[PDB]
């Protein structure tokens, strides 16, 4: 936890330095949460540490001709990323999430960008034709990495939803003018009490630039993005194949 | 002996209060002075105000009673139900006396929503929904005219066989509820439970007694051609032989006891398949009536 | 606190200075390593430029490790941020920055940071130098310490390309030397009348 | 813990019944141990569960040609054994331990077995002749695996230690007369407070017949020896190497 | 926010109890009574008896003072220090004139107990260790003959570098202490304190600046000729050059404070090397005397 424990760079690419931006709404980490109910002869556990500090996936770069990038989870939780050693076992999975996303510009940089969760975010692929009504549902897409991908259409958001209703769910406007902070939390969204390690993929995070980025020549033409996130309450359980030893 | 222990995650002071029933509003609020009142004195213009409050005649003196209108109508067709209001001709089963739709009589049918467009338009607005169903038949010839007949309705449940021929005993059975009424008596009003294995409508592994699920290993999402086993319908014409008139049945659906969860945008883009919400790639459209300059209108 | 060289790379007169910071400039700034050194306090390298380097090269019980501090020279509008972890004894350099990431780490800035003091922490497992007699034995490690490209190095147009970041090097009160053992050097020129 | 986890089966080749053969001394877990002090910048952690339950590695056979056979610690506590999945990473080990031989047999076998616990076991290899002052300890002798080594010339201990004056050690006589049941526990012996994952073995487990199995021609000839152990207050830190991430 | 902890290993009740000082013996027990005293009555002979107690003349009264000898000595030569009370001569450092032994003088010596077998058969019965040491220093001609001369004596503590030459800077140091006397002069009698960088003696890595331990990948336990680097001893002939008679030195170590631990069986075969128990495992050998028969002695 803290701000250390294998990783303990605290400095990237700008080197900053006069404290941090958080922005707290919350009461400093606002009590656990609850274990639900079930209905069947299966009962989970808990992994406790290990995977309560926190992550830093890889960094993305802005540039004038992007488009917009998307992640799915808990997909960046396996092997698909910086974990792996406690996420391909079990089978059973749920937990909140402290998500902050840093960004860091000079003041003569102008851009805004958009960061929203989407419960339940099933991609209807890039379609276009590709006639499928039900055969077999594509992993190569929907699981690209844990980089993200970038999108293809924007306006239709991939999968004809429009982008201009997008600030129903969560969201905050990661704009270049001011600030670089953003602090999401998100809490545990699923019809059934506890999700599987499996094709049952929780929420989606999407990222979409609407003011373009753009600068005068000479200064730096490219923009990282940082990606932070915090496993609160998660649970590991359930295992049962072949020949056991 | 044991040396390791920590779990933290809480936050302890001012977590709840102290219980009472007041539900009345107050006066709240009054008026705080800023400045000098100028229009360009330098710093901002179009300044603001404030109020107090006061809540219809409930709340404050009940001297005089001038609402906007004088009780013109109700102001609550906004809920849920008030939404699902009408009850749409969802099913069209159709029975001809010879042909090739419907030669032997039966006729299977199941529930869905993309039978309607618009009705899936309406209803994919959320993620999570819990609702009742309700069903009314209303039988005709193509001519409409009443005649005398007798006819055979039944439901099954989701997991249960196909009767696919007027000899299956599957007709016979005794766990499928069945319905025999005359098409000249008035229409069958009946209800529908909620029938489904979770706490919300969403697809996906929910159906057939195998697996099912995205990227499939140990099973098939055909089933033959009724994909998706779940909730239908089978009617039949009673007799042991063929009927002496054309029939056209309807259906007509209703939900009642409606409970959405999780809004997300509605749609932008015309639907293409069942299950699959596929759309024009190459012929992405707009989404208002655009117009010429932004200047002028 | 004494100024801690790394960049001992030259060896000549003039160039003198520059073994004492090194530069952070843009030209790769997602994946790739800084530079690296060990925690050996008085065998030879960076700590041998120091104090406390040259205290323990009078005893033979040392640590060399602890806290240390950096201080940031980029003008006033250079924002980055800057991978620093640390290796415990017995282990590999990571050979990516996903990999140093885990274990301990922290992430740096340019915003309003200008410094940052890891500290170290002391473990002792094995054993150092059990010879009954030399030249049998050469078995000897320690715990590294690397720094990584975290984010590429920002900069308005019109600010320098290239900046430096010195380090300093410092310990507390935990540890202590200890078998007063002379030393042994080369600072004679034979010819002192 | 209890008698179940992942290995629920109670029931060995006799498929025995009517109760179990334990003999305790000690009152049902006497108490957590202690933590010791360090003269360094090193500090471990503890791991907690997931070693608290118990483990049964291969039974070894007993037959009339039989001469002993011998353990090191921890070698079966590593991925030579059932575990080996929180074992090569950290750097320091240091742990209690509760150790449980079941034999079986029926009323007409005769002979009798010793346990004995040696710390420090260090082996003198065969040796006859093989002059090593100290060029290379083996690694191929040392750390046979998890199904121990069958002894050379077990009356010098095949070290040179008579085998006459073993008793000093902690001790328990397996009798194939009466009983079959032998509980030992073993607390942690080091100079050092901590121990390394590497060649600092602590202490070895030595079984050796001293009275001959004998029947008579037609019933069993060969009396299986299980092994049972439950590590007791383990601990598990210590890592820093390469390229971290 | 926290839903798993699990330590246990813990037990509640008769831990400790009253403190208190008594260390004074008192009657304890009497007698109880069985059954009929017969030799061959049935179940088994040779029947059993008891005693109340008593503890010399502190313990009940002091009247009589009956000891088994009327003081002959004393009764304790069974300590630690008791066992380990004469010093041995351990080392016999011998100087010529001239010739290949020690032709420069120089003469370098490190403590150890493979020099006697019998002495490491005494001390091998344990595992752990922990005393201190002294030494005295003994110089004779061939023929025993006192001479005029004087000698330097210094130590060297571990990890220091080997004074090979009789013009090595190490003769001269200011941190390895050296003794300075005549031969003339009574024995230098002195002491060593406890140099081991644990709570006892145990070889593996301990020597050596760099690596050590089992499977060597990064270090050599040879260090050259010295292996094992630890305390080590060094004498010359004090003179810009060579000396006039031939010198025999001699050394005698001495245990003090000796605390043992982890008792193990002590030895039953003849020894091979340094650091490394072998054994003659083709030539094994019997332990006692064996006889012919056993019915007859
Ligand atoms: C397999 C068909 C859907 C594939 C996934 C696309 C979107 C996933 C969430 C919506 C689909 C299931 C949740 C329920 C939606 C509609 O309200 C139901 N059809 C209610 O009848
Ligand atoms: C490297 C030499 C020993 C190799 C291992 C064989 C036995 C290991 C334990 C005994 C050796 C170290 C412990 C101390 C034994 C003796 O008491 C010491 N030599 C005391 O002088």
């Amino acid at each position: 936890s803290d701000r250390v424990a294998q990783l303990t760079i605290g400095n990237s690419t700008i080197t900053t330095q006069e404290a941090a931006n958080i922005i707290v709404g919350y009461g400093e980490w606002p009590s656990y949460c609850s274990d639900s109910d079930a209905t069947a002869v299966d009962k989970p556990t808990r992994p406790d540490v290990s995977v309560n500090r926190f992550y830093t996936l890889d960094t993305k770069l802005w540039e004038k001709s992007s488009k917009g990038w998307y992640w799915k989870f808990p997909d960046v939780l396996t092997e698909t990323g910086v974990f792996g050693q406690n996420a391909q076992f079990h089978y059973l999975y749920r937990s909140g999430f402290c998500i902050h996303v840093q960004c860091n510009a000079s003041k003569f940089h102008q851009g805004a960008l958009l960061v929203a969760v989407l419960p339940e975010y099933v991609i209807g692929s890039v379609a276009g034709g590709t006639g499928t009504e039900d055969t077999h549902p594509p992993y190569k897409q929907t699981q690209p990495g844990a980089d993200g991908f970038e999108l293809q259409h924007p306006y239709v958001l991939d999968a004809g939803i429009p982008i201009s209703q997008l600030t129903v769910c969560p969201h905050q406007w990661i704009n270049l003018r001011t600030n670089n902070c953003a602090t999401i939390i998100v809490p545990y969204i699923n019809a059934l009490p506890f999700d599987s390690a499996l094709n049952h993929c929780n929420f989606g995070l999407l990222v979409v630039p609407i003011s373009p980025l753009d600068y005068d020549q000479g200064a730096t033409p490219v923009i990282p993005i940082t990606i932070t996130l915090a496993p609160m309450c998660s649970e590991f359980a359930g295992l049962r194949q072949a020949v056991t030893q | 002996g044991d040396r390791v222990a920590d779990v933290i995650e809480s936050s302890i002071g001012d977590s709840v209060s102290r219980a009472l029933t007041r539900a009345l509003p107050a006066p709240t609020g009054q008026d705080t002075q800023v400045s000098s009142h100028r229009l360009d004195t330098g710093k901002v213009p179009a300044l603001q105000a404030a109020e107090i409050g006061a809540s219809s005649n409930a709340s404050d003196e009940s001297m005089i009673e001038t609402r906007c209108v004088l009780n013109s109508h109700s102001t609550a067709e906004t809920t849920l139900d008030s939404f699902f209001s009408r009850a749409g001709l969802v099913g069209e089963i159709d029975l001809p006396l010879e042909g090739t739709t419907n030669p032997n009589g039966y006729a299977n049918w199941d529930i869905d929503i993309t039978g309607y467009a618009q009705m899936r338009r309406k209803v994919e607005l959320f993620t999570y929904m819990r609702f009742d169903a309700e069903f009314t038949f209303v039988a005709c010839t193509p001519t409409g005219q009443v005649v005398p007949q007798l006819l055979q309705y039944m439901f099954v449940p989701p997991g249960a066989p196909e009767p696919d021929s007027r000899e299956s005993l599957a007709w016979q059975t005794a766990t499928n509820p069945s319905v025999f009424v005359k098409l000249s008596d008035p229409p069958a009003q009946v209800s529908v439970p909620f029938m489904s294995p979770a706490s919300a409508y969403q697809w996906f592994y929910d159906g057939y007694p195998t697996f099912g699920e995205h990227k499939q290993e140990k099973d098939l999402e055909y089933g033959a051609c009724p994909n998706n086993m779940m909730g239908t319908f089978s009617v039949r014409t009673v007799g042991t032989s063929k009927s002496k008139y054309p029939l056209v049945i309807r259906i007509y659906m209703r939900m009642k006891h409606v409970r959405a969860w999780i809004p997300r945008p509605m749609r932008n883009q015309n639907y293409l398949f069942k299950a699959n919400p596929n759309y024009a790639g190459n012929f992405i459209k707009p989404t208002g009536a655009s117009r010429t300059a932004i200047t002028t209108l | 606190e004494t100024i801690l060289e790394v960049n001992n790379v030259p060896t000549n007169a003039t160039s003198l200075m520059e073994r004492l910071r090194f530069p952070v400039s843009a030209q790769a700034g997602k994946g790739e390593l800084c530079a690296v050194f060990r925690a050996d306090p008085g065998r030879s390298g960076p700590w041998q430029s120091t104090l406390l380097g040259q205290l323990c090269g009078y005893y033979t019980q040392w640590s060399g490790s602890l806290e240390v501090t950096f201080m940031f020279t980029g003008s006033f509008m250079a924002t980055g941020k800057m991978l620093i972890a640390y290796t415990p004894p017995g282990g590999p350099l990571p050979k990516d920055r996903a990999t140093a990431m885990l274990g301990t780490h922290v992430i740096w800035d340019f915003g309003l940071q200008s410094s940052v003091t890891l500290v170290i922490p002391w473990i002792s497992n094995t054993h150092y130098r059990a010879h009954a007699r030399d030249g049998v034995f050469d078995y000897y490690t320690t715990g590294l310490v690397s720094i990584w490209y975290q984010t590429n190095y920002v900069v308005p147009i019109g600010a320098p390309n290239t900046a430096y970041i010195i380090a300093l090097a410092a310990a507390q009160k935990n540890f202590t030397m200890k078998l007063c053992k002379d030393a042994s050097d080369i600072l004679q020129t034979g010819t002192i009348q």
